[PDB]
RNA sequence: CACAUUGCGCCCGCCGGUAUUCCGGCGGGCAUGCCUGUUCGAGCGUCAUUUCAACCAUCAAGCCCUGGGCUUGUGUUGGGGACCCGCGGCUGCUCGCGGGCCCUGAAAAGCAGUGGCGGGCUCGCUGGCGGGUGCCAGCCGUAAAACCC
């Protein structure tokens, strides 16, 4: 589902600084000697949060390794309340290279071209059923507690010591 | 038998979900000066 | 508008999310030096309302100060000594 | 030794028997497999049934591929409960479903010659269905001389 | 540092940026020239043109060997093609100035002795066959020498061609070269013993004879009418053996 | 391990392959070419993992087993329909005199006694064909370039050319020669 | 001030001197040790040598058997009847 | 660097003396903390990596009454609806073949049936011969042939 999501998002990649300068130069040279609305993967945390609150984002992809985690801790709850399908991606670097940056905390799709409205809708039906139904079971409960063999022996040694006389 | 069949099913589970990919003292490296 | 959500989250410092994060970061800062440099602010909403920008020339530094007293009371705060 | 029956729906085109057997043989041992088809044209109805050797390897395979995008198809594999397994579920398992040119075959039994006795009774069958059509169109308000 | 930027562009999917950065990296695979400009190094290594001629012995034996050698990852096919070029322009200098003096057949190859500006130059060219590269042979060490020798002979050829008066580089032609002209593919444009031995002489070469040693030697020593059969190449005299004007045929056949 | 999409994908190419071979066999094998025989050089490339038995048998006959491998064949009615069957897996075209001369001289190998030896002697060519009129290495070029009565014996004598992988350098006429120059 | 737009096809279609211009003699430094030149080839090396240089069959079969890098010379002189009957040297690249 | 003694290191270059090596001198450099950037890196910190792409005929060939027209290039997801037909069988009911209308996200829960030819496998008889086979990623249409070799 990660690879299928990036099959659509790579089709709508924002343009790099080099090919933007070429497009500005090309339209400048034609003037010296009619365009549709650009469709582009939306990025930027304050930008995407505004798109989610205004019910414009059709699909939201959130990174899972934001170093202050508070920046994205509210986003799955915000997407659920607003009704937008969301997915937690693995890697802010992989989202960071989808746009021509180093890292990107969140990435959204608002509108696509007419050729792949069906594939965006299939990906929405894929994410909100192949990802959101499994996490509906376990998102309200606490994580952690992956105690191994050494930690289990150390806890047993602790409770053994508090059996004669708690000091 | 049963344990061997479980390990094959678990390895197929891991591949279908995550793929096939995945002296002693320390000294400061000799970097370019 | 992520920073308005961050402002309300910092109002609830005793909640489960914030007290867990403040616990694991207090241990992390004690493993490091008394004064050290932070690459990014740990509270980006607070730093931005105090005048931080992501420009070349702005840096963030982390600092500990030993709390308590000297029964004499210091007239400046521990933030001033920091 | 309890076999496990697994029902796969929303199959893409080109995922029918040998690729379905080959993929799920990596998960565990397969003893039976049938892909539902049609008589008038040999074509899948986008369903399949898999019988594993163990019920445990059936549980893992269904759980892993439960919602799997595959050529614009969200797969649905669910384990059929052992009570609900019909006894005649694998009547054509592990056999090729031969595509039969029914329209070609039935078209040339018409063109093959018959006997004079056979031709007369086909003529006899024609006249009573023409008379019935003539009677049903007399109430309509039309008649044909010939 | 530049190759790290290309690897970063490739790993991130920017195939346009990696192509632009590769153009700045002037790789020999697409350029055919040495990767690094060695013009200043050859000047300190040979302060005078006489020292360039005294060390031309190892330069020519390398570049003639790699003309017949296959293409490897250290010396790419375009870099082989410029090796074959620079051997021919040096050979066209020898026939025009009549500097070729002696030659020899050995079991190893063919030795050529030429006197340019009072200095003898002796180099060895292999028999025009398939060469075995069996064993532990390192073409990275071989490619470092060829890269130096390709730059040395290029500046040597410019000095020699300007001395006689011709312009450099001489005008070459693909569709003659693609037809197999070899030496005949080059035309020399004028300005802005060896004239008598085979001057009144007309020669024909069969399929059995080494074309490249023979055509170079005969034209160096007088012959201006050389023909051969069409498989050998194009840019000859009459191809047929039945032409009455031809007088001497080099035949090695039982 | 094998992915489910790899299984489905292989059916799509095989179904397209079974279709494309069916129209070729059904339609008349007539090309827009003069009937005069020519020389073509065909290089095996990497197109599709799974090969049907009919194109597989042709690659047996043309000895194009491995990827990055080339052979000389002459254009006949049987050869032209043989090439058209294996069209996606090959890169074929017309050599010139420079490409045919270089390819034998840089990477040329012989067929002696089930073994592959580099033709480093004209004495090797003596003992192998001999009676077919060719006498040396340049006679092997002459038979291949100007196709003669012993081209089949000359072409089968040469081992299939194991060309190198280029770093970035249908029927083609001279654009095969740029491929030969990059791969030699 | 800036050049106008050019298509990438036209840019791809669009895309010597004398080293010794100021040539002066220089005294050779005493530290420079030139590499010695190889000897010129002798009568032994010729494909059709004078017949006094041909080793016998007993000398030849001993030379091939006995191990490399212990011989005085890396070759035995050989006589060939024609140019086409002359093998390629097996250690030319070596 | 050193109570700082006209002492002693290290890097690059130069000068004078029997000097490529020796001696003395000279010139430019070598403190700490921090910022921005460059470059070289370290980490059982985290991630990606088994290529779900395009690829029929954007026109060819044969014709006719000489310039327009004709013919061939076989290429369709599955399911459902007391609806309207034609034709084949069925004593008949009905079932197959093709249509006219309507619906559904590339939707889905046994309802497997038409005779074969070759090949694979297996069983018998004397490599050969004869039977079977819920085996063919091989073909055909009720015979058989093609493929194969």
């Amino acid at each position: 589902l990660a690879a299928q999501a990036f099959k659509l998002l790579n089709k709508y990649r924002p343009e790099t600084k080099q090919e933007k300068k070429e497009r500005l130069l090309r339209e400048a040279t034609a003037i010296k000697e009619v365009s549709k609305k650009p469709y582009t993967v939306k990025y930027g945390l304050n930008h995407v949060v505004g798109l989610i609150e205004n019910k414009k984002a059709s699909l939201v992809l959130i990174a899972n390794d934001v170093d202050p985690i508070e920046l994205v801790v509210f986003l799955p709850a915000l997407c659920r309340k607003m009704g937008i399908p969301y997915a937690i991606i693995k890697g802010k670097a992989r989202l960071g290279t989808l746009v021509h940056k180093k890292t990107a905390a969140v990435v959204a799709i608002t509108e696509v071209r007419s050729e792949d409205k069906n594939e965006l809708a299939k990906l929405i039906s894929a994410v909100k059923e192949g990802y959101l139904e499994k996490v509906e079971d376990t998102r309200k409960r606490w994580g952690g507690g992956i105690m191994g063999f050494k930690a289990q022996k150390r806890e047993e040694k602790r409770k053994k010591s508090l059996e004669t006389a708690i000091k | 038998s049963k344990a061997a069949k479980g390990a094959q099913a678990k390895k197929a589970a891991q591949a279908a979900l995550k793929g096939v990919h995945s002296s002693t003292t320390f000294h400061r490296p000799k970097t370019l000066v | 508008g992520a920073l308005k959500y961050l402002e309300e989250l910092s109002k609830k410092k005793q909640s489960d999310v914030v007290r867990f994060l403040l616990r694991v970061r207090c241990w992390e800062y004690r493993q490091l030096n008394v004064i050290h440099r932070a690459s990014r602010p740990s509270r980006p909403d607070k730093a931005r309302r105090l005048g931080y920008k992501a420009k070349q020339g702005y840096v963030i530094y982390r600092v500990r100060v030993r709390r308590g007293g000297r029964q004499l009371k210091y007239q400046r705060s521990l933030r001033a000594t920091a | 030794s309890q076999p496990g029956v697994m029902y796969i729906a929303r199959l893409p085109h080109g995922f029918y028997e040998h690729e379905l057997r080959g993929y799920f043989s990596q998960f565990g041992e397969i003893t039976r497999l049938r892909v539902v088809r049609n008589k008038k044209t040999g074509a899948s109805r986008h369903r399949a049934f898999i019988e594993f050797a163990d019920a445990e390897v059936a549980d893992i395979a269904a759980r892993t591929m439960d919602k799997y995008l595959l050529f614009g198809h969200i797969l649905t594999c669910k384990i059929v409960p052992p009570a609900q397994v019909h006894p005649d579920l694998f009547k054509g398992a592990n056999r090729r479903f031969k595509v039969v040119p029914w329209n070609k075959m039935a078209g040339r039994q018409l063109e093959r010659p018959l006997s004079e006795s056979q031709w007369q009774v086909k003529v006899a069958k024609e006249e009573q269905r023409r008379a019935a059509r003539a009677e049903k169109l007399k109430e309509m308000g039309y008649e044909f001389e010939a | 540092a530049l190759e790290k930027k290309i690897s970063r562009a490739l790993g991130r999917g920017d195939v346009s940026n990696a192509a632009r950065l590769e153009r700045n990296a002037n790789l020999p695979e697409k350029t055919g020239k040495p990767r690094y400009t060695l013009n200043h190094i050859i000047r300190e290594r040979y302060p005078t043109f006489q020292d360039a001629l005294r060390d031309l012995d190892d330069c020519l034996s390398m570049l003639f060997l790699f003309a017949n050698l296959p293409s490897t990852t250290a010396v790419p096919a375009k870099m082989i093609a410029r090796c074959e070029r620079l051997c021919h322009e040096f050979q066209h200098y020898l026939i025009v100035t009549h500097s070729l003096r002696k030659s020899f057949l050995s079991i190893k190859g063919i030795y050529y002795q030429a006197n340019i500006q009072g200095e003898d130059i002796l180099w060895l060219v292999p028999y025009k066959f398939n060469q075995r590269i069996v064993g532990d042979v390192d073409f990275r060490i071989m490619g470092t020498f060829v890269e130096f020798y390709m730059t040395l002979l290029g500046f040597v050829n410019y000095r020699l061609y300007t001395s006689i008066g011709l312009k450099y580089p001489p005008k070459f032609d693909q569709v003659k070269d693609d037809q197999g002209a070899e030496l005949a593919a080059f035309s020399l444009e004028g300005l802005n013993d060896p004239s008598q031995l085979f001057a009144n002489f007309t020669f024909f070469l069969s399929r059995e004879t080494p074309r490249q040693p023979l055509e170079f030697i005969l034209r160096a020593f007088g012959c201006k009418r050389i023909g051969w059969d069409a498989v050998l190449g194009e840019g000859a005299f009459t191809t047929d053996e039945s032409d009455p004007r031809i007088t001497h045929q080099i035949i090695d056949r039982p | 391990f094998k992915r489910a999409e790899k299984y489905v994908k292989e059916y799509r190419e095989q179904e397209r392959e079974k279709i494309r071979l069916a129209r070729i066999a059904k339609q008349q094998g007539s090309f827009h070419i003069p009937a005069e025989a020519k020389l073509v050089f065909v290089i095996r490339i990497k197109g599709i993992n799974k090969i049907p038995p009919k194109p597989r048998k042709i690659l047996q006959l043309l000895r194009l087993r491995q990827i990055n491998n080339g052979v000389f064949v002459k254009v006949t009615k049987a050869t032209a329909e043989m090439i058209k069957i294996v069209e996606p897996w090959v890169a074929y075209g017309y050599p010139n005199l420079k490409s045919v001369r270089e390819l034998i001289y840089k990477r040329g190998y012989g067929k002696v006694n089930g073994q592959r030896i580099p033709l480093t002697d004209n004495a090797i060519i003596e003992e192998n064909l001999g009676k077919y009129g060719i006498i040396c290495i340049e006679d092997l070029i002459h038979e291949i370039f100007t196709v003669g009565p012993n081209f089949k014996q000359a072409a089968n004598f040469l081992w299939p050319f194991k060309l190198s992988n280029p770093n970035g350098g249908g029927n083609r006429e001279e654009h095969i020669n740029a491929l030969i120059r990059a791969m030699n | 001030r800036i050049l106008p737009y050019k298509p990438p096809e036209e840019r791809e279609r669009e895309e010597f001197y004398d080293l010794w211009q100021n040539e002066e003699p220089q005294p050779p430094n005493p530290m420079h040790i030139p590499a010695p030149k190889l000897p010129p080839p002798g009568y032994d090396l010729s494909y059709n040598p004078p017949p006094e240089y041909l080793p016998t069959k007993e000398e030849r079969e001993e030379w091939e058997k006995m191990d490399p890098e212990d011989r005085e010379k890396d070759y035995l002189p050989t006589k060939y009847d024609s140019l086409r009957k002359v093998p390629a040297w097996g250690n030319f690249v070596k």
